[PDB]
């Protein structure tokens, strides 16, 4: 189960630095990576990066190496295996090329070869 | 293309909520029989359970209901070999004292080493331990139960008790600072025994205890329900300073062959009033701390008043100090709606302690002067239903809840079966 | 007494976690006595299952009972690289009594096939 | 506590049968306490023979001590297809202490031959 | 109860030695009760080390931990044909806790190599 | 009825009859055997008359 | 009760010093009552002793 509701579809103008939220429910927020992948209108789907809500470790794409700031606040425990965390992501020198729908997805597993694979996607926030 | 078979695993990290018997441990004697407990490990090992969140409930714990019965058994076991005061239930002939705290000088006929002979001896009795018959007085307990006076060699000195779990069981310690006492805990570690818990018996004010690491934390069950006791736990300890000033003397009677009732002798020197001192602007500083946390749950002005009324043990800061049992009047402590403040205390000798069905103890008079200093680390209020809180406390077991809220007992189920691609050839 | 080190990895995945004398009947003496009896009872309670399943002295023993998929439909990547031993028990706690009886008889039928094998 | 199902075939042939807490010293508490101690004592009493004979975790273990015909002169059809485990014990109950000592040393000499074998 | 025959060769070399019911809380009853509990406690205390080292049911089990010469520098003729088991313990009693942990993990790593081996 | 004894050849052990615990334990057993036997007997409190 | 036929049990039936035990098959109902309407009067023979 689980649902990763995203922020609002707010659109600004070039030069801005919009922040996109992604709060989770129904699963252990610290047990899986969070992942952000956009779908540019004039490009193929582009993977941006994942961060570990537990270790606090980040790994992003070269096209977003010094352009994206993504963070996560700690989880609010609900039961032994349910938490309510949140994931935020910003962009630096945003232009009209970054126009498109943005997604947040959680990791596939918590060990092995495909640990961080974006398995459970959110809802999507439409940008400029 | 899997071919999975059941595989047995011995020693898997899985436990189960359970209740068992907890044995005691102590460090390097008093009523708590700490000489009978095993020596504590000088290095108390703790294993942190990373990625683990467990649900605690300080109000539905069994360590409380089990420790409460252990202290009552430790109390009764220590009074078994002591002297019975059945012959002390004779007709008293009392007069007043001197040209609050009323004291009487009572003369009575008493037995001696020989059955046929008597003795006309006199003793001092606090007015609270004695009722008038209608001036012929009578000990307040003789009409309901006998009384066993304490063996004067044992002490009521509360020293730390370590409650340990048996082999094959475990204790889960919640380490989250702002832990509400109930609900999930994100910083959970497992231990074999609890920390050193002192069985400090008190009322309204919790003396000598564990503080909050930051911000005065408040604990309860149904906050909306006023019949549920609230338990405050202070962050910085206000120091209470108590003393019984009167220089008492011990006069040993002999009510039989080997039975020696220790009577209250004369009062050498001045006659003063037993009381306690706590610091203003410190009780006031730490009451605005409890205040702003009481409003986080109740939106609204909050008021402080005195106890409701009834028995003396219920409506007073009853505690122990040097051997004698004080009964301090805390109307001057809880009296503010959001240099010292002295609490007039009375002193009783006939105490029932655990509110049991007819069993009391005669506290013998401690010779000399009595003075004790105690931290005030906790509190227990009672809402009415202008959100006023009167210092009540409900039951006595809530004392042990204030220190056991971090611990919880679980049993190990080290057996687990899971599929693997191996087959027993 | 033994160790709570097993418990170190209670939140880790299943693939990570797996990889003086004189008696006195005082209130503390009776308390400490049952703790001694309650330990050897719970210890042998587990240790007799390991013996009757043909797994005494073993930490991980493979059996011969196939995994009936009705007990769990999850993948080997969904189990050993995701679930923890604490939550995997809650999912399978219904069939634990049904599985413990199969391992009990798989050992029993293995014993009679050995008494026929070593007779040659 | 364990099982009296073993006892189901007490009249069958040998080939068919083989194929809360808190302690209180009340009169019932002392009664129920010794039952708990008398169980683990009788259990390990048998379980240490199985261990010292090299048969821990086994239900049927073959040994290396030959059958001395003076213990019983009956045929394998007269034993496993006729006598019951209850009456076979009465016939052999004289040599049970004499047999338990041979299985005890057959295991002991097997252990020293293994410490010489695995040294190669 | 068991045997003090092991003790027969306490001065021999290491190579020669190796090669009714009802409970009543009377002063004797409480005395005889703890003796019964103190026996099963000390027995399983040793028997759980043998189980966790993969040596249950064994008298002499070979391990896989090499002999670190810092534990003892003596020759095999200086040990098995000279020292007695009583005095050899005093020489090595410092590293006994350091050795008992290696045999404990040599068994643990052997178990995971078997669960990978029998998976073929 | 046949008290078994196993001789320990080649063995010399250090005893100390004055720092034994069998003594301090037997002494307490005889005192407990003494007091346990007087528990059900008659108390002579009224015999303390003039 | 006996499931059928009143069964009789003893040791040495020929010996009269051995008690015979009958066990009925159908139960006869005895009906007892103390009719007097008694009242309880609590004295106090001591502190807590009534
Ligand atoms: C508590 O619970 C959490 C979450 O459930 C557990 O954290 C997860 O653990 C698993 C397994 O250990 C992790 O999966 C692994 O992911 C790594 C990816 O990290 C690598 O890449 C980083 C970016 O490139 C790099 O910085 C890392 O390097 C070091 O730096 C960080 C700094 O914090 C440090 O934390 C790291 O540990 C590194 O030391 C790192 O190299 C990946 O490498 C793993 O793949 C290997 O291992 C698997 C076997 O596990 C194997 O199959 C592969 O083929 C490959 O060999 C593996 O995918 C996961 O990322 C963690 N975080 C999550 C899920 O959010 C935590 O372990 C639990 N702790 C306890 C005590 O229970
Ligand atoms: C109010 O109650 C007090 C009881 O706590 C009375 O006693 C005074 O307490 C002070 C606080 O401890 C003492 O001063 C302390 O002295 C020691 C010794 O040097 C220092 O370590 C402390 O720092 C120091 N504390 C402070 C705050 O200065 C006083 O010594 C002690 N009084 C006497 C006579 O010794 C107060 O007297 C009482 N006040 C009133 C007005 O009733
Ligand atoms: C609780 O209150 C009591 C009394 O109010 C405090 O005791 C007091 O402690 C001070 C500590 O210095 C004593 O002062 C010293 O007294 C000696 C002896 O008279 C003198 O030589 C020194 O010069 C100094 O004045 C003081 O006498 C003593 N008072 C009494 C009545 O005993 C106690 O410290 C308080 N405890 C707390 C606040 O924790
Ligand atoms: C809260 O804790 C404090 C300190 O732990 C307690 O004060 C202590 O009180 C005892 C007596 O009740 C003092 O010990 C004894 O004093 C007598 C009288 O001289 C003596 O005979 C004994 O040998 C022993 O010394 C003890 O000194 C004192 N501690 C300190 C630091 O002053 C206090 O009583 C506790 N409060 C409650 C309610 O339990
Ligand atoms: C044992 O004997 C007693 C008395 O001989 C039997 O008690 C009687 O039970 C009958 C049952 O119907 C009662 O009759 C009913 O009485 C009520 C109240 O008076 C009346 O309203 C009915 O119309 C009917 O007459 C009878 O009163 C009662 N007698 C007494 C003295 O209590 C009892 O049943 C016998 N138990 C057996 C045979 O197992
Ligand atoms: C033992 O004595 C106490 C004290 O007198 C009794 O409590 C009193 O009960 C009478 C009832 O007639 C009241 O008038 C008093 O007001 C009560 N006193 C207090 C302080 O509450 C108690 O009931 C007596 N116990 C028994 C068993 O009779
Ligand atoms: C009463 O409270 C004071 C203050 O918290 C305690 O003194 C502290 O004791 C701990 C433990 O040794 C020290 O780490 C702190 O530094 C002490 N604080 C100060 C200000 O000295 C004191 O131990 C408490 N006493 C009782 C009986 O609870
Ligand atoms: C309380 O009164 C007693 C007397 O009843 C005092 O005891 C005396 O103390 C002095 C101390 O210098 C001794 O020299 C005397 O021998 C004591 N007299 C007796 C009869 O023992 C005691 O000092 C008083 N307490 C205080 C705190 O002053
Ligand atoms: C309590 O009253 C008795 C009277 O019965 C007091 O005892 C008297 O004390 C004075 C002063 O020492 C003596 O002269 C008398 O001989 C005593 N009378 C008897 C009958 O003993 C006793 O002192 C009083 N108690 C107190 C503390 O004042
Ligand atoms: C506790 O002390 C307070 C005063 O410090 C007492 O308060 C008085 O109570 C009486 C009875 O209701 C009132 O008539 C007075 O007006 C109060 N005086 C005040 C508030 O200054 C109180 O009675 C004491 N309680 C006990 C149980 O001793
Ligand atoms: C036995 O006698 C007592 C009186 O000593 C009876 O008790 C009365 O019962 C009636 C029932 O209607 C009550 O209304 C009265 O209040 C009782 N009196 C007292 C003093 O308690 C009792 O009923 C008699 N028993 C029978 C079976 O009739
Ligand atoms: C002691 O008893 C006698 C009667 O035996 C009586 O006259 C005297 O007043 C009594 N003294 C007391 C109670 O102090
Ligand atoms: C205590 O805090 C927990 C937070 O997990 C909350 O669920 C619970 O309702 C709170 N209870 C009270 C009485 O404040
Ligand atoms: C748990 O408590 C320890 C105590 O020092 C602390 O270091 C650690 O950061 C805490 N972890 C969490 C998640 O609160
Ligand atoms: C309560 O406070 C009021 C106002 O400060 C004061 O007049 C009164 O005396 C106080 N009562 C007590 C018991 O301290
Ligand atoms: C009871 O019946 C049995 C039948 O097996 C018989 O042997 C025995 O003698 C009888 N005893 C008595 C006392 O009737």
């Amino acid at each position: 189960q689980g649902q990763l509701v995203q922020s609002g579809a707010t659109t600004t103008k070039p030069g801005s630095s919009v922040k996109i939220s992604c709060k989770t429910s129904g699963y252990r927020f610290n047990f899986y990576h969070i992942n952000w992948i956009r779908q540019t209108a004039g490009r193929g789907p582009e993977w941006m990066g994942w961060i570990s809500p537990y270790s606090g470790d980040k790994n992003l794409a070269p096209a977003f190496q010094d352009r994206v700031n993504m963070t996560t606040d700690t989880e609010v425990p609900v039961t032994s295996f349910t938490s309510t965390g949140a994931a935020y992501m910003e962009i630096r020198n945003l232009t009209s090329d970054d126009t498109g729908t943005y997604f947040c997805a959680k990791g596939l597993l918590r060990d092995g070869s495909s640990t961080w694979l974006p398995y459970l996607w959110g809802q999507g926030t439409l940008l400029t | 293309a899997e071919n999975l078979w059941v595989t047995v695993y011995y020693g898997v990290p899985v436990w189960r909520d359970a209740d068992t018997t907890l044995f005691c441990a102590s460090d390097a004697h008093n009523v708590w029989a700490t000489h009978a407990c095993v020596p504590t490990d000088p290095n108390p090992q703790e294993i942190h359970l990373d990625n683990v969140t467990e649900k605690f409930n300080m109000w539905k714990n069994n360590m409380v209901e089990q420790m409460h019965t252990d202290i009552i058994s430790l109390w009764d076991q220590s009074l078994k070999p002591c002297v019975k005061l059945t012959p002390l239930c004779v007709t008293l002939h009392c007069t007043n004292f001197n040209p609050r705290e009323e004291i009487k000088n009572c003369s009575f006929n008493m037995t001696t080493e020989l059955r046929d002979k008597k003795q006309r001896v006199h003793s001092l009795f606090y007015k609270l331990d004695i009722v008038q018959i209608n001036s012929e007085y009578r000990l307040i307990n003789c009409n309901t139960s006998a009384c066993t006076q304490a063996c004067p060699k044992v002490s009521f000195e509360p020293i730390p008790i370590h409650y340990c779990a048996p082999a094959g069981f475990a204790i889960l310690k919640c380490k989250d600072e702002e832990f509400n006492g109930t609900g999930p805990c994100k910083n959970v570690s497992t231990v074999q025994c609890t920390h050193g818990i002192k069985p400090v018996v008190s009322t309204q004010l919790l003396l000598n205890g564990s503080l909050a690491k930051k911000e005065v934390k408040i604990r309860s069950e149904n906050i909306t329900n006023n019949v549920k006791t609230i338990i405050v736990q202070l962050v910085n300890p206000v120091i209470i300073n108590c003393t019984r000033p009167n220089n008492n003397t011990r006069k040993s009677i002999r009510i039989g062959p080997g039975q020696a009732f220790y009577a209250t002798g004369a009062i050498i020197g001045d006659i003063r009033q037993a009381h306690c001192n706590v610091s203003r602007s410190d009780w006031n500083k730490t009451l605005q701390q409890v205040a702003r946390q009481l409003r986080k749950h109740f939106v609204k002005t909050i008021i402080f008043t005195n106890s409701s009324g009834g028995d003396l043990e219920v409506t007073t800061h009853s505690f122990n100090c040097g051997g004698e049992f004080f009964y301090c009047n805390t109307s001057g402590l809880f009296n503010s709606t959001w240099e010292n403040i002295t609490l007039p205390c009375r002193i009783k000798q006939i105490i029932n302690m655990w509110q049991r069905t007819g069993q009391c103890m005669y506290a013998p008079p401690i010779p000399g002067v009595i003075s004790c200093v105690s931290n005030i680390t906790g509190l227990l209020l009672t809402r009415d239903g202008n959100e006023t809180f009167r210092p009540g406390g409900g039951d006595m077991r809530d004392n042990w809840r204030s220190e056991l809220y971090k611990y919880k007992v679980v049993k190990i189920e080290p057996l687990g079966v899971a599929p693997t691609r191996c087959k027993r050839r | 007494a033994v160790f709570l080190g097993f418990l170190g990895a209670a939140g880790s995945t299943m693939g990570a976690a797996s990889n003086q004398h004189l008696l006195k009947l005082t209130v503390w003496g009776i308390k400490q006595l049952q703790a001694r009896v309650l330990a050897v009872e719970r210890y042998l309670e587990v240790q007799q299952l390991l013996g009757i399943w043909g797994c005494s002295g073993k930490l991980i023993c493979c059996t011969n009972v196939p995994w009936n998929s009705s007990w769990s439909n999850k993948s080997l990547d969904e189990i050993w690289n995701n679930m923890t031993w604490l939550q995997w028990d809650k999912e399978i706690n219904n069939y634990t009594q049904l599985i413990y009886r199969l391992i009990e008889e798989s050992q029993f039928q293995q014993e009679i096939n050995e008494v026929e094998l070593l007779a040659l």
